[PDB]
RNA sequence: UAUAUCGGUAGGGGAGCAUUCCAGCGACGUAGAAGGGAAAAGGGCGACUUUUUCUGGAGUUUCUGGAAAAGCAAA
RNA sequence: UACCGAUGGAGUGAGGGCAUGGGUGCUAAGGUCCAUGUCCGAGAGGAGAAGAAUCCGGACCACCGGCUAAGGUCCCGAAA
RNA sequence: ACCGUGAGGGAAAGGUGAAAAGAACCUCGAACAGAGGAGUGCAAUAGACCCUGAACCCGUCUGCCUACAAGCGGUAGGAGCGCCAGGUGUGACUGCGUGCCUUUUGCAUAAUGAACCUACGAGUUACUGUUUGUGGCAAGGUUAAUUGUUA
């Protein structure tokens, strides 16, 4: 019964969090983290505009992740969000599994190429 | 557990007893006066002296242009410095310092007798040096200290 | 039989690494670097346990010197007079009286002021 | 005594000497061999009558 | 009123009801009574008595609370670099806890 | 009980801790084993040892004796 | 206070500085070869600004007690 | 598998759950790309690379400190601030301090060696001598190969 009780406690706790996750995005965690630091702490509609018009490639996926998080908030609160009500309360970028590749170099040498992936997590909340 | 139960107390910023004192340099030798001034700034005349706290007095020196240098040291003592460029060593004298102003000579001497750290860099800022007898430090009521009384 | 002490071998390192918390950079957690740093610190601690006694005696002497000069004497003259009169109060107690009980320090000085 | 409290006579069994296992034992590092030369090497043997 | 008294080779400033830690006293039990002569100075709230051959007729009476208290563990490390010599030991100083009951 | 002694490289001597398995004797475990995280306490001294809690979800351990694939910081 | 017998286990057999007596060298060398002591080697602590063997001194552990050594007592820096 | 003309050399790679009950259906999104739910299940932070899930390495949040300061990064003192009843985090400021190993007469050495972590890695066994601790018998001590019974 121990693990059942622990799981029930965690399941009750998750009901008050409003978040979305992107897992195994096949792109550089550092370059993704630049975008994350740009939009951390910002009101959601301005963040959507910023991500739509940003000059980084990763902003396109961050925008859809943010839309998913807002939808999760709307479903868990059983109402539509108003104007300027929600803001990006948490965002993080972690590194994920790396694909290893080999690239030929002069004089018969071979060098390793790393194709990196990341995870992104976004929590939204109200500006209370 | 703390098993000492009889400890030596360190003074701190709240419990230090700093005072403003005025000393006269009418006929004193430069190094001999500056050694005692350095003791005053450091706080070695305080029973609650604490080496890691600024616990000494604020010293106002008056009649600083009447300080005395014995021998031929007014022009014969050669101070050397370097600009950091090749061929960049420069010479100067206590006379050059005093012409620039008494406070520059006094600061140059007292630094050198102060500790060489952050505390000494702060402590040197508690020294005020004036050529005449006219200084504006009212509302602090500096007490007059006879420099010859200190040994 | 085959014996590999995996858990004990790892536990030794973990116990020592709990002691290197607070160090700078790799010196807190990288193990060869951390274990190197911790032993040099232990040699320092052995030396500094000896040096602490000298430091505190010097501090007491400086405070006694200042209080004696306030009373009119110097440290060397005051201590010579106390030793001649046979007063056995040590420098720690004398410095404590000088800092915190000036009347008691004054009475002590007045005892040997003759 | 039974099988649960067996005890050899005092001083009858002694632990073996184990070298090359750290500084506190007094037998690590060069492991009782000194520093260099023929006698320090693996496979050294004394030529009898030499 | 406070006094300066030598307890176990250490000079302490004591008052009534002060709960000292002193160097270990052997062969005592909790609640036992211990007297301490060798008073060097008596401050009777304004009047100061200084004793060169001790202050005559003064003492401090104490009660043992804890006959054995161990201090914090200290690591004792010896090492000589490039020589292989290294050793590490533990030390705990032993104390007795006393309470001052009367000051004479 | 006193006195004396207790810096150490090569190196000699003494006494111990942990690890895997075995015999005998005791024990523990789904009302929570081992392992992993955190915290506290202990040891002439130390190698190390206990205890509390979270994770974990099935095995573990005390003492006496026995046997070793019996301990890493640099090759 | 541990010198010899007999037995079990060794390591070492590249030494170095200083003082003294010498050879060699140029009465050169932080040179080299012997002798007699000593220290570093294998030795921490104090003074000398900082120094393997110069001056003082041989570290069982702890102490926020005291006396001294060499060397010091105007300030950095303990004490006239 | 891969490498080599060939003879030949020669890897890495185990674990969902008791049972597939292996997630109907909803939401964001072009898309399961991925996730949030619902449902199954003791448990899904057991969701297919699936038991446990350490280090190095990489992040986010909270507390404290930090833009006049200079050397192996610690160690011994010591305010202020912050948490939870004498504990715990940080550390203004002060004293002292040229890593470690190896090789050397002598190494901070500008001599050697290591990117880091986890895992792996080096006085073992047999026989025959010898000395010794502890034992059994004792003017004697001891069986080897092998044989019998039940095993
Ligand atoms: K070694
Ligand atoms: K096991
Ligand atoms: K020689
Ligand atoms: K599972
Ligand atoms: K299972
Ligand atoms: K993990
Ligand atoms: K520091
Ligand atoms: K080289
Ligand atoms: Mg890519
Ligand atoms: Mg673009
Ligand atoms: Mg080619
Ligand atoms: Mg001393
Ligand atoms: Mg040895
Ligand atoms: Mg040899
Ligand atoms: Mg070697
Ligand atoms: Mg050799
Ligand atoms: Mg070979
Ligand atoms: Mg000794
Ligand atoms: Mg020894
Ligand atoms: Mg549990
Ligand atoms: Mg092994
Ligand atoms: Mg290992
Ligand atoms: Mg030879
Ligand atoms: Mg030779
Ligand atoms: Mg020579
Ligand atoms: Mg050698
Ligand atoms: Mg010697
Ligand atoms: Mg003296
Ligand atoms: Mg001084
Ligand atoms: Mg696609
Ligand atoms: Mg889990
Ligand atoms: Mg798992
Ligand atoms: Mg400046
Ligand atoms: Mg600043
Ligand atoms: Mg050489
Ligand atoms: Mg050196
Ligand atoms: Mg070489
Ligand atoms: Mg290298
Ligand atoms: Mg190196
Ligand atoms: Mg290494
Ligand atoms: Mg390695
Ligand atoms: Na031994
Ligand atoms: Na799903
Ligand atoms: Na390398």
């Amino acid at each position: 019964a121990r693990k059942h009780n622990s799981a029930e406690a965690r399941k009750e706790a998750l009901k008050q969090m409003y978040f979305a996750k992107l897992r195994n995005v096949p792109t550089s965690p550092r370059k993704m983290r630049l975008v994350a630091d740009m939009i951390r702490g910002m009101e959601v509609n301005r963040a959507l505009g910023v991500l739509k018009f940003s000059n980084k490639e990763a902003s396109a996926r961050v925008e859809k992740l943010l839309r998913s998080a807002v939808a999760n908030w709307e479903e868990k609160n059983e109402r539509k969000a108003e104007e300027g009500e929600l803001f990006v309360s948490r965002i993080c970028v972690d590194g994920a599994s790396t694909l290893k590749r080999l690239r030929p170099a002069p004089q018969g040498r071979g060098y390793r190429i790393r194709k990196r992936s990341n995870h992104v997590t976004i929590y939204v909340d109200t500006l209370n | 557990m703390d098993t000492l139960s009889f400890k030596t107390i360190s003074a701190n910023k709240a419990t230090v007893t700093k005072e403003w004192v005025i000393v006269d340099a009418e006929g004193q030798t430069l190094g001999r006066m500056c050694a005692k001034v350095a003791k005053l700034l450091r706080g070695k005349y305080k029973p609650n002296f604490t080496p890691h706290v600024d616990c000494g007095d604020n010293v106002i020196v008056i009649n600083a242009d009447k300080i005395v240098l014995s021998g031929n040291k007014w022009d014969g003592r050669i101070y050397l410095r370097h600009t950091g460029y090749p061929g960049g060593q420069r010479q100067f004298t206590p006379r050059d310092f005093m012409n620039k102003g008494p406070e520059y000579l006094f600061r140059k001497v007292v630094k050198g007798m102060l500790p060489k750290n952050r505390l000494g860099a702060k402590i040197i800022g508690n020294l005020y040096v004036y050529a005449g007898t006219e200084h504006k430090h009212e509302a602090q009521q500096p007490r007059q200290l006879d420099i010859n009384s200190l040994k | 039989p085959r014996s590999v002490n995996h858990v004990a071998s790892r536990a030794k390192r973990k116990r020592i690494l709990k002691l290197t918390r607070g160090y700078f950079g790799a010196r807190k957690n990288v193990w060869t670097v951390a274990k190197n740093t911790w032993e040099k610190g232990l040699t320092y601690a052995y030396r500094d346990r000896k040096s602490k006694k000298r430091n505190f005696r010097a501090l007491w002497i400086q405070r006694i010197n200042a209080a004696a000069r306030l009373e009119g004497m110097s440290y060397s003259r005051l201590m010579g007079a106390l030793h001649a009169n046979g007063i056995e109060i040590n420098r720690k107690v004398l410095a404590d009286l000088a800092m915190n009980h000036p009347e008691a320090f004054r009475a002590i000085v007045a005892k040997v002021k003759n | 005594m039974n099988l649960s409290s067996l005890k050899p006579a005092e001083g009858a069994v002694k632990s073996r000497k184990r070298i090359g296992r750290g500084p506190g034992s007094g037998l690590g590092g060069t492991s009782t061999r000194g520093h260099k030369g023929a006698k320090s090497r693996s496979g050294y043997s004394k030529k009898i009558g030499f | 009123m406070y006094v300066i008294v030598d307890i176990q080779g250490q000079q302490m400033k004591v008052e009534q009801g002060r709960r000292l830690f002193v160097h270990h006293i052997k062969d005592v039990e909790s609640g036992a009574s211990v007297e301490f002569d060798k008073v060097l100075l008596v401050d009777n709230n304004g009047a100061i008595t200084v004793g060169s051959p001790l202050v005559e007729g003064a003492k401090v009476v104490c009660e043992v609370l804890t006959p054995l208290v161990k201090g914090d563990k200290v690591l004792i490390f010896h090492k000589k670099r490039r020589k292989g010599y290294r050793k590490l030991n533990g030390h705990r100083q032993q104390f007795t806890e006393i309470l001052v009951k009367e000051v004479v």
